[PDB]
């Protein structure tokens, strides 16, 4: 599952989170197993404008 | 006290009870001796604990 | 304050929607010790602290 989110919003993707980004937009099972991976993109997400 | 061997019996089954009884008032390490209370309190990530 | 005079507001007598805290993007750090913050919504207190 791919996606891209703001820093302060990573801690929302794990197991047991709440905030927007959990209720709202992705959410992980309490049991969930698996990895995380998340990595800055300001080089290549981010416009002057 | 002539029936006391029986009356001990009795005696001692209702202490045994009692305790067993008693043993519901106690935290054993946990935050409340009330499974409802932890159930309102935490969310089940620690609840579960 | 200062922290080594930090202020104590005594809450009571309202009801306390704390939506709007935990639902704010503006704090950073946001920990809460014996209590879920979701179920804050459903429960009451004799003293609060801030």
């Amino acid at each position: 599952d791919s996606f891209v989110i703001r820093g302060d919003e990573v801690r929302q993707i794990a197991p047991g989170q709440t905030g927007k980004i959990a209720d709202y937009n992705y959410k992980l099972p309490d049991d969930f197993t698996g990895c995380v991976i998340a990595w800055n993109s300001n080089n290549l997400d981010s416009k002057v404008g | 006290s002539a029936l006391g061997k029986l009356q001990d019996v009795v005696n001692q089954n209702a202490q045994a009870l009692n305790t067993l009884v008693k043993q519901l008032s106690s935290n054993f390490g946990a935050i409340s001796s009330v499974l409802n209370d932890i159930l309102s309190r935490l969310d089940p990530p620690e609840a579960e604990v | 304050a200062s922290v080594y005079a930090w202020n104590r507001k005594r809450i009571s007598n309202c009801v306390a929607d704390y939506s709007v805290l935990y639902n704010s993007a503006s704090f950073s750090t946001f920990k809460c010790y014996g209590v879920s913050p979701t179920k804050l919504n459903d429960l009451c207190f004799t003293n609060v602290y801030a």
